[PDB]
RNA sequence: AAGCUCCUUCGACGAGUCGAGUAGUUUGGGAAUGCUGCUCAAAAUGGGAGGUAAAUUUCUUCUAAAGCUAAAUACCGGCCA
RNA sequence: CUAGUAACGGCGAGUGAAGCGGCAACAGCUCAAAUUUGAAAGCUGGCUUCGGCCCGCGUUGUAAUUUGGAGAGGAUGCUUU
């Protein structure tokens, strides 16, 4: 299970920051010589906490070894509610 | 007379302007500043940017003057603005 | 200075002004 | 001093302003009491003393002045607590119908 | 006593349909990002600029 | 919303799962210094609030303080002396507040967070600058931190009289005799 | 029982009820 | 008459030339000149004949005359039974009022109760109320009535029977008597009717009767449609209903302006012409795309109960009613006639979900022949993909269907025949599926004694 | 008493200040369910469900300190055995 | 980028902290005047403080447990005059 | 000024305020609590021809928006850089 999450999560990762300068430059480099909305895994706490009281997420993949583990205790029973 | 016995009928002259007030022998400083507020000035005109102009007149060279249609298009409207917003945007560009 | 202290002095600065006598 | 008289007697301590003169009727059922003797104090200056019979039996509001409590070193008494007391009445207190009530609370 | 009691799903063991919040979506949420429109402008003034 | 979930839950101290997190830790810091630095905040809710940020320059430190009386008891707080000992360890930084993690029966222990007023980062940034002013010395000493504020009283009612903006001054104040020049 | 159309179809105490002084409610417990 | 000799002010008479009515009816006629005159009036009414401009005339007239302003207050009062006939009522008021300088709002239940509240804080001069929630305000939130001249009940009888009477009792209580204008009216003449005339009109009233006592009785002619389906696939039904018969004449009566304008948009950008009449569009152009409606010979047209009611039907092939009648009874008696007229043969439709077969029983009760209509699986059109996209990406469908699945939502929890439509067995997922949504939205579907207590026997409480 | 024309004046937020939240309920509810419960309020759950209620407000004012707060606290567990009965 | 306006949509506000008991100290101030120590330890149409005998605890007035901020004020010390 | 008043005191020695009112001076604000999620947009270094290059910090939350006599979001039409 966990190899098959990381697969599809891998086809999904979000871009590098040497990655999105390069697209911004191809779009600067454009305009000085309309688009799909991009998917990505969501990630932050804050976020995914909200993306699950408002019913948008779709699977919910939550670290077992957080440090101050009171950050995610919670949320398995809100993901169950 | 006061139908409604409201005090602030006998003191009248709900938006109103947020940035100026409609404002409506004697000392030489009082008349000299009265004119120099008096004055009319330069109201220095906003421009539209290049790539604006070029934006409206794309999406006015395809429907023409259908500011709906204008609206509903996603192609050429991305920001999916308003009918109002892309009316008000030509006026002020100059081309209908 | 902080940007919304920025944008509130750029719209609404001190103006000058008179009273009569 | 009242409660040291009183061997049938439970004291509590302060007593919501905010909340209800009967959610001290359920504060009395709570310790099977039928008889409440509440002290409302005012502006921490006036008391005022209520009697009352918990379940349904009249009630009756005092004005509370003039107050020499015991540990006053001109008493010159002392008596036993809890011990059965005499209680006198008056002529009075058998004739108008409110000191009546007020006689047998 | 139970020292150590198993946990009962009084609140959780009912699903709700609806999420938590019922304020309005943002039109930024479906319109295209206005911050890198920004960064790219700046970028394009910079190519410009040399 | 973790914040909003963490503040219940701290608030909850005596639920199951608090209470056996905060009897492992007073384990693990009974364990570790009397004094010593802490990485990531233990109550992040309470830090963010207190007004940690996660930023270069902001760090915490975390203290255990005996407790118990002096029958004489001390005017200043055990969080106020814990602070006072986190600043003198920490004497190039501000101390800008701190708060409870766990108690004890012969112990107190509190997270200090403390902002570096040299850092570029805490300088550029407005509403830290002005600790970064020199103003702001050893707040926890002169108890202009919110532990001070509620050992000296410094709140507004006619039960504050006596304390409000300054109880010495207000003393000096009430016994200096005044002499006009006519009189 | 569907008696008329589309109507619709029409549809414990700690205490005693007696009567007060005034010609009032009470409530006896 | 008309509308010009009448002496009214010019702002007015601009608005209603604009609205494009010229000829009154009989109602207008014998309601604007005592109205006008200052005679408290009851009226024994139709509805769709005018009345709703025969009782907001006088009261713009009077506020505009004597110069209300947000500050002044509350002014004139309408209180009526039903969201969308306060959606209508407000709707006329705009159209009539839109070159005065007076303020309108409409206060309705299941609508947010603090953005009502903050409305009647800031003042509003022609309000347009729904009696519970205008109950609540009128006892909770602050706001300035004490400058209340005009008070107007519309449909007493339909007020009276969803069961508002102890709440109206209180609010002909609260309100202002002094100098107090009253507009009462309805369609039946009950002893509740009478009660209320009573409490509310001063002693001798002005009587205005334009009924018909010659009313038509129906017969076992009556022949009705049902077509059981889920909740997710309902307007999957109407889209096919739709599209394969284009050819003919189609009208579909749905529950909430919010809703037709919805469906409108959203079959616009699905690519089937629709005609449309709600609320939100001018009377002028409502009233060409009516009349071009009648007289095109094929189409379809979307329009809502009350617009059913106020609008005289043509000869159609199809009558569809796609959400639960506001009254039940007319539709299964009346409309149903509608459908089949003057020399022609029309047939009729009502959609109707798995939890809403006590309406087949009452129906049985009624003893009005019912045929139904099994749709193939097969023949059902499959667009849930599309629609989940558009209503996904493009914002104006979302905020468009939001407003319609709250007022959908709204209607049926606030409808009278509740042991049929009763809200609690919906199926909210699939309720927002069939609307476009993945996840339904956030809506509020609502919207022993102490030991030793005693009553309440005064105290200055407030 | 000087005669003065009363305002009507407008509501306040900081009057507001009573909290209403549906989520801040939603989230008292499920951190009480994650959490548990404290010694205290396990005996008071003991003495509620083998009927002694008196007993149990008593404790509960013994413990916090207030008749007020004791009577809620009291209800809070009540309903909270009430909904597990539900749940079970 | 910003101010206003309007509304069939929303509107999150500080916990070993309040509070109860108790000891010390302090204040003109046992509704504890404030502070500190120990035990117990909260709430959500909530909490705090006042008014009221007026018939129940009605009414009034503010939001604590995070933070910044010049001027009017002190000044036997510093640079002077 | 209130005022040596209230208040506490063998109602000893005595102790001892504050509201109002006149004046001086006046100035208001920042965070935590919401998801930027159609794009960590933020920031410390050190390498620099100074114009921009990399190391990192940071999602256990750095920017922008908001701080309950509020505010957010949409719509709308004026007004300000």
């Amino acid at each position: 299970l966990a190899a098959q999450a990381f697969k599809l999560l891998n086809k999904y990762r979000p871009e590098t920051k040497q990655e999105k300068k390069e697209r911004l430059l191809r779009e600067a480099t454009a305009i000085k010589e309309v688009s799909k909305k991009p998917y990505t895994v969501k990630y932050g706490l804050n976020h995914v906490v909200g993306l699950i009281e408002n019913k948008k997420a779709s699977l919910v993949l939550i670290a077992n070894d957080v440090d101050p583990i009171e950050l995610v205790v919670f949320l398995p029973a809100l993901c169950r509610k | 007379s006061e139908s409604d016995a409201v005090p602030q009928q006998q003191q009248q002259e709900n938006h109103i302007r947020q940035h100026d007030l409609e404002l409506e022998s004697k000392p030489e400083v009082l008349r000299a500043l009265e004119r120099e507020a008096t004055r009319p000035v330069e109201k220095t005109v906003r421009h539209q940017s290049e790539r604006e102009r070029e934006w409206l007149q794309r999406l006015v060279d395809k429907h023409g003057d259908d500011v709906a249609a204008m609206a509903r298009d996603r192609k050429l409207n991305p920001y999916q603005q308003t009918a109002s917003d892309i009316k008000r945007r030509l006026k002020k560009a100059g081309l209908l | 200075v902080l940007e919304k202290t920025k944008k509130r002095l750029t719209h609404f600065p001190q103006r000058k002004y008179a009273v009569k006598a | 001093d009242l409660a040291s008289m009183l061997p049938h007697g439970r004291k509590d301590a302060k007593f919501d302003t905010k909340s209800r003169l009967y959610e001290l009727c359920e504060l009395a059922e709570l310790y099977n009491c039928n008889n409440v003797l509440f002290f409302e104090a005012r502006k921490g200056k006036d008391l005022y003393m209520w009697f009352s019979k918990v379940p349904n039996g009249p009630t009756v509001k005092f004005y509370a002045q003039n107050l020499h409590t015991m540990e006053e070193l001109h008493f010159q008494g002392n008596c036993l607590k809890g011990s059965r007391p005499i209680l006198s009445f008056d002529a009075a207190f058998e004739q108008e119908p409110y000191l009546k009530v007020i006689k047998e609370l | 006593e139970d020292p150590y009691p198993d946990t009962v799903e009084w609140f959780t063991s009912v699903e709700e349909k609806m999420p938590l919040s019922a304020a309005p979506e943002p039109k930024r949420r479906f319109i295209p990002s206005k911050n890198e429109a920004k960064q790219i402008m700046k970028l394009v003034r910079a190519i410009r600029e040399g | 919303g973790a914040l909003k979930y963490l503040e219940e839950l701290s608030k909850k101290k005596q639920s199951d799962v608090v209470r056996f997190l905060l009897r492992v830790r007073c384990w693990e810091y009974r364990q570790l210094n009397v004094i010593h630095r802490a990485s990531r905040p233990s109550r992040p809710d309470k830090a963010r609030r207190l007004g940690y940020k996660a930023k270069q320059g902001y760090v915490i430190y975390r203290v255990r303080v005996r407790r118990g009386g002096r029958q004489l008891k001390y005017q200043r707080s055990l969080r106020a002396t814990a602070e006072e000992r986190v600043g003198r360890r920490c004497s190039n930084l501000r101390v800008l507040n701190s708060y409870w993690v766990n108690q004890d029966s012969t112990y107190k222990y509190y997270e200090v967070i403390l902002v570096d007023p040299n850092h570029k980062a805490i300088r550029r940034d407005p509403r830290i600058n002005w600790i970064c002013n020199p103003v702001h010395k050893h707040r926890e000493c002169r108890g202009l931190t919110s532990t001070g504020k509620k050992s000296r009283g410094l709140n507004k009612g006619h039960r504050f009289n006596k304390t409000r903006a300054g109880r010495r001054k207000t003393w000096k104040r009430h016994n200096t005799l005044s002499l006009w020049r006519y009189r | 029982e569907i008696l008329e159309p589309f109507v619709d179809p029409p549809r414990d105490r700690n205490y005693r009820i007696e009567k007060d002084a005034n010609g009032g409610i009470r409530y006896v417990y | 008459q008309e509308f010009s000799e009448l002496n009214l002010s010019e702002k007015t008479t601009k608005a209603i030339a604009e609205m494009g009515f010229t000829k009154m009816t009989e109602i207008q006629r014998r309601a604007i000149p005592p109205a006008l005159a200052g005679k408290d009036v009851l009226g024994a009414a139709k509805t769709g004949s005018g009345k709703t401009l025969a009782f907001l005339i006088p009261a713009v007239e009077m506020l505009s005359s004597l110069r209300f302003k947000p500050r002044n207050g509350t002014g004139a009062i309408v209180v009526t039974p039903t969201r969308e006939l306060a959606l209508q009522i407000f709707g006329v008021a705009r159209e009539l009022m839109k070159y005065h300088s007076q303020t309108y709002g409409v206060v309705i239940g299941g609508a947010n109760r603090r953005a009502e509240a903050e409305k009647l804080g800031k003042g509003v001069n022609l309000l347009i109320a729904t009696p519970g929630r205008l109950l609540d305000h009128l006892q909770n939130t602050p706001f300035v009535f004490k400058n209340l001249k005009s008070l107007i009940i519309d449909e007493a009888d339909r007020i009276l029977e969803i069961g508002f009477e102890d709440e109206m009792r209180q609010i002909v209580k609260i309100l202002p008597k002094e100098d107090r204008q009253t507009m009462l009216f309805s369609a039946t003449q009950t002893t509740k009717v009478e009660d209320l005339a009573r409490i509310s009109l001063r002693p001798g009233p002005l009587y205005i009767n334009v009924d018909e006592e010659k009313k038509y009785s129906t017969v076992e002619g009556l022949e009705q449609g049902y077509v059981v389906v889920e909740a997710d696939k309902r307007f999957l039904l109407l889209f096919s209903f739709l599209k394969k018969m284009a050819k003919k004449k189609i009208i579909v009566f749905f529950s909430s302006c919010n809703s037709v304008k919805y469906y409108s948009e959203l079959l616009q950008y699905i690519d089937l012409p629709v005609l449309d009449l709600h609320g939100k569009q001018k009377q002028q152009k409502r009233t060409n795309t009516f009349f071009e409606f009648c007289n095109a010979k094929s189409g379809t047209l979307i329009c809502t109960d009350v617009a059913a009611r106020g609008l005289d039907i043509p000869q159609v092939d199809w009558i569809v009613q796609f959400d639960p009648p506001d009254d039940p009874r007319d539709y299964i008696h009346r409309v149903g006639r509608t459908a089949r007229g003057n020399n022609g043969k029309g047939r009729s439709l009502l959609f109707l979900q798995p939890c809403e077969l006590g309406f087949l029983a009452h129906l049985k009760a009624a003893k009005v022949p019912v045929v139904e209509y099994d749709f193939p699986k097969n023949k059902i059109l499959n667009v849930q993909s599309q629609l989940e996209k558009l209503i996904s990406t493009n914002y104006y469908l979302n905020q468009s269907a939001k407003e319609g699945y709250r007022s959908y939502i709204h209607a049926y929890a606030s409808h009278s025949l509740r042991s049929v439509f009763d809200v609690h067995k919906l199926d909210l997922v699939k309720v927002a599926k069939s609307f476009g949504f993945s996840t339904p939205p956030r809506v509020d579907i609502t919207l022993r004694r102490a030991y030793g207590s005693q009553p309440r026997q005064g105290g200055r409480y407030k | 008493g000087h005669k003065t024309t009363r305002r009507v004046l407008k509501e306040r937020p900081s009057r507001r200040k009573g909290a209403q939240s549906k989520r801040t309920q939603f989230v008292r509810s499920l951190i009480r369910e994650v959490a548990g419960l404290a010694p205290y309020e396990r005996r008071v759950i003991e003495l509620l469900r083998n009927g002694k209620d008196k007993r149990a407000r008593k404790f509960s004012k013994k413990k916090l300190g207030t008749f007020g707060r004791a009577k809620r606290k009291c209800e809070e567990l009540q309903r909270i055995i009430a909904e597990s009965r539900r749940a079970h």
